[PDB]
C-alpha cells in the first residue's frame, strides 16, 4: 500500500500489450481472450 | 563462424545443408583450366 | 440544486463503477472508463490548489463509500474542513447536467468520423 | 476437362479429353497430337512457384516508407 | 483508384518522404502491377501483337519477349521492380513463359487483394496457395507423356 | 469532454468499436444523472427569507 | 493549500508529453509486425 | 387487424439507425409520428416539416 501502488499496477496493465496485439492481428476478439487468460491463469494454469 | 551465401536466383526449396565449406569466388577460366577434380587436396595460398 | 465541487463528480463516478461489476457484459470498460473520466475534474481542481491527488482521490472514494452524504468535496482555498455545507458553496442542477450531457453527445460524433478531408485555404 | 476428370478410369474417350482444347487459328476443338502443340514439362515446373514468391513478397506488405534522397 | 492524397502528419514524424498505411498501399501496388500486366497481356500468344520502344535517339525496340520489354521499362516504383527482375530471373533459367508468368502473378495480386477485402488473413491466404500448390505440381507429374512411337525428330520439330 | 475521449482512446487500443464505446456512456450516464437526482435536495419548502441566503451561497460561487 | 509549491515549471511536463507521444507513434508503427500474423514492411 | 399507431413507430425505428440518435431514438421516434400524423393524409407536404 502507497504511492508506488498504481505505479506497479500500470506496469501490469502495460505488459499485457503482446497478447492483446496477437488477438488484434489475427482478427480475435481481444478483450474477450485477456478475460478468459485470467480465468484460465487463476485455476493454477501457469502456461496458457 | 557460420556463413550465408547471398545469390540470385533459384527457388526457396533449393536451399539445402552442405557438410563442407562453400566458396563464394569463381574461377579463372582463362587459359581454360579444369573446373572439376576429384581427391584434391586444398592449398591456401597468401602470397602473390 | 447541487452541491459541486468534486462532490458530484466522485459521487457519479462510483455510481457506475458498482454497477460495472454487477454489469460486466462487455461494455464494462465504458463504465469504467466513463468513471475515470469523471475523476480528472476533481484531479484538475486538486491540481491546481497543489494538493496531493492521491490524498485527495482516495480520502474522497473511501469517504463516500463509507457514509452516505454526498456534500463533500475538494476544498481549494485550504480551510480546514472539507464539507461543503459550512463553505457556502451552491450550483444548480441544470447547469452541472448539461456539462455530462452535451459531452457525451459530442464525443459519439467526435469518434464517428474516419474520414477526414481539409480543404486548404 | 471436367468430363474428362470425373469420368470412370476406363472410358478411352473421355480420358482424351484430358488431352486437348483451346485452337487459336480456326476456332475450334483439335487434338494437340496432331495439331502438334506442344511444351515441356520443365517449362511449368518453377513457374508457379517463381509466381508464387513474386505474389508472396507484394502480398505481406501493409504499410510503404519512403525515404527522400540526399 | 486512389484519390485524396494522405495528409501530411504532425505527430508521425520521418525523416524524407510521408508514411502512408491502409489498404491504399496494396491498392496501389495492385495498380502498379497492372500498369506493368496490361502492357505484355496482349503480346500473349499467337495472335497476340506487339509493341514498339523508342530509346529517345531514334533507335528503336519491337520486342516480343516479356524479359526485354520489362528491362528496358524502367519501373521506379518498389512493387514492380520484383516482376522485372522475376522476367530477367525467368529467361535467364528457363527461356520460356516470361510473359505467363507475370501474368499469372498480377491475376494472383489482383484476386489476393480481394480476399484480404474479404476479410481473411494474408497468412491463411498464402498457406492456402502453397497446400493447391504441391498438388498442383502432383497433379503435373500425373498428366505426363513419355515420348514413343515417333517417326524420327518430329516431336523434336513440332514442340519447337 | 477530453476526460472522456482520453479513457475512449486507451479502449480503442485495446479493441473496442466506437459506437459501441458511445453506448456505455450513454448507459453510464443516464445512470450518473438518475443517480445524482435520487441524492438531490429542493430548497423549494422553505420561505423568502431563507431562500434569499441560498441566491447568496450560488452567486459567491461563480463570482 | 496557499502554502502549496507551485514550482514554476509547465515545460518540463509538456516535453515529456511531447516525447511520449513522438515515441508511441513510431511505436504504434511496428505493432502489426508482431506475431505470426504480422506483415513485413517494405522501405 | 393491428394499430396503426404502431405501425409508424416500428418503421421508424429502423431509419434512426447508423446516426447520433438510436440511443435516444426512444422519445424522439414519438416526435415524428406525431408529427406526421397531424398532417393531412390525403395532401401530405414537405415544406410544413421546417
Ligand atoms: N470556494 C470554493 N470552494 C469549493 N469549490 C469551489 C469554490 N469555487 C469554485 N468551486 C468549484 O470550482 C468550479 C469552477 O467553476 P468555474 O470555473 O467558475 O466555471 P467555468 O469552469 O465554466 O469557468 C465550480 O464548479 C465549483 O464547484
Ligand atoms: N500454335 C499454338 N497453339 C496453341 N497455343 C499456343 C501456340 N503457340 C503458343 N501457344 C501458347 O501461348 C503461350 C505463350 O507462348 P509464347 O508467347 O511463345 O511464350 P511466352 O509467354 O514466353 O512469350 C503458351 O503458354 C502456349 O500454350
Ligand atoms: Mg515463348
Ligand atoms: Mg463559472
Amino acid at each position: 500500500e502507497g504511492v508506488q501502488a498504481f505505479i506497479w499496477q500500470e506496469f501490469a496493465s502495460a505488459l499485457e500489450v503482446i497478447p492483446t496485439t496477437l488477438a488484434e492481428n489475427a482478427g480475435l476478439n481481444s478483450i474477450k481472450v485477456v478475460t478468459e487468460l485470467r480465468s484460465k491463469h487463476e485455476n493454477g494454469e501457469l502456461n496458457d | 563462424d557460420i556463413r550465408l551465401v547471398k545469390k540470385v536466383g533459384g527457388t526457396i526449396d533449393d536451399t539445402e545443408m552442405i557438410d563442407g565449406v562453400v566458396l563464394t569466388q569463381t574461377a579463372i577460366k582463362s587459359a581454360g583450366g579444369p573446373t572439376r577434380k576429384e581427391k584434391a587436396k586444398i592449398g591456401l595460398i597468401q602470397f602473390q | 440544486v447541487v452541491y459541486g465541487g468534486g462532490a458530484a463528480e466522485v459521487t457519479m463516478s462510483l455510481a457506475v463503477s458498482e454497477e460495472a461489476d454487477k454489469q460486466r457484459g462487455i461494455d464494462q470498460y465504458a463504465f469504467r472508463g466513463f468513471a475515470q473520466a469523471l475523476d480528472t475534474i476533481p484531479m484538475t481542481l486538486a491540481e491546481n490548489s497543489g494538493l496531493d491527488p492521491i490524498g485527495t482521490l482516495s480520502t474522497l472514494k473511501s469517504k463516500q463509500l463509507k457514509e452516505k452524504i454526498s456534500n463533500i468535496g475538494v476544498d481549494c482555498l485550504g480551510y480546514g474542513s472539507n464539507d461543503m455545507k459550512e463553505l457556502f458553496v451552491v450550483d444548480p442542477f441544470i447547469g452541472k447536467k448539461q456539462q455530462i450531457l452535451l459531452a457525451t453527445q459530442l464525443c459519439r460524433m467526435i469518434l464517428k468520423i474516419d474520414n477526414v478531408i481539409i480543404s486548404g485555404k | 476437362h471436367a468430363a474428362s476428370q470425373m469420368a470412370k478410369p476406363e472410358d478411352v474417350k473421355r480420358r482424351s479429353y484430358r488431352n486437348y482444347g483451346l485452337d487459336l487459328i480456326r476456332g475450334k476443338i483439335v487434338d494437340e497430337i496432331h495439331a502438334g502443340v506442344l511444351e515441356p514439362t520443365i517449362s511449368k515446373v518453377k513457374s508457379l512457384k517463381s509466381a508464387l514468391e513474386a505474389c508472396v513478397a507484394i502480398l505481406r506488405i501493409d504499410t510503404m516508407i519512403t525515404v527522400d534522397p540526399e | 483508384m486512389s484519390q485524396l492524397f494522405n495528409n501530411s502528419r504532425s505527430d508521425t514524424l520521418f525523416l524524407g518522404g510521408e508514411k502512408i498505411s491502409g489498404d491504399d498501399i496494396r491498392n496501389q501496388n495492385v495498380l502498379a502491377t497492372m500498369a506493368v500486366a496490361n502492357v505484355v497481356k496482349s503480346s500473349l500468344g499467337p495472335v497476340g501483337l506487339d509493341k514498339m520502344l523508342v530509346d529517345d535517339i531514334g533507335d528503336f525496340t519491337v520486342t516480343n519477349d516479356g524479359a526485354t520489354i520489362l528491362s528496358l521499362l524502367d519501373v521506379q516504383h518498389p512493387a514492380g521492380k520484383i516482376l522485372v527482375e522475376l522476367a530477367q530471373q525467368q529467361d535467364r533459367e528457363i527461356g520460356d513463359g516470361t510473359t505467363s508468368v507475370v501474368i499469372i502473378a498480377s491475376e494472383l495480386l489482383k484476386r489476393a487483394n480481394e480476399l484480404v477485402k474479404n476479410k481473411i488473413h494474408p497468412t491463411t491466404i498464402i498457406t492456402g496457395f502453397r497446400v493447391a500448390l504441391r498438388e498442383a505440381i502432383r497433379f503435373i507429374n500425373e498428366v505426363l507423356s513419355t515420348s514413343v512411337d515417333t517417326l524420327g525428330k518430329e516431336t523434336l520439330i513440332n514442340i519447337a | 469532454a477530453s476526460a472522456l475521449l482520453d479513457q475512449a482512446l486507451e479502449l480503442i487500443q485495446k479493441g473496442i468499436h466506437p459506437i459501441k464505446i458511445a453506448n456505455g456512456f450513454d448507459e453510464a450516464a443516464k445512470l450518473a444523472i438518475s443517480k445524482l437526482e435520487e441524492t438531490c435536495d429542493d430548497i423549494s419548502a422553505s420561505n423568502d427569507e431563507l431562500f434569499r441566503d441560498f441566491l447568496l451561497r450560488a452567486a459567491k460561487t461563480s463570482l | 493549500p496557499s502554502n502549496a509549491t507551485f514550482k514554476n515549471k509547465e515545460k518540463p511536463q509538456e516535453v515529456r508529453k511531447a516525447n511520449i507521444i513522438a515515441a508511441r507513434s513510431v511505436a504504434d508503427a511496428i505493432r502489426t509486425s508482431l506475431g505470426p500474423k504480422g506483415m513485413d514492411k517494405m522501405i | 387487424k393491428s394499430s396503426g399507431r404502431e405501425l409508424l413507430e416500428r418503421c421508424a425505428r429502423t431509419a434512426m439507425s447508423s446516426k447520433l440518435i438510436h440511443n435516444n431514438a426512444d422519445f424522439f421516434v414519438k416526435m415524428c409520428v406525431d408529427a406526421v400524423l397531424s398532417l393531412d393524409r390525403n395532401d401530405l407536404d414537405d415544406k410544413l416539416i421546417g
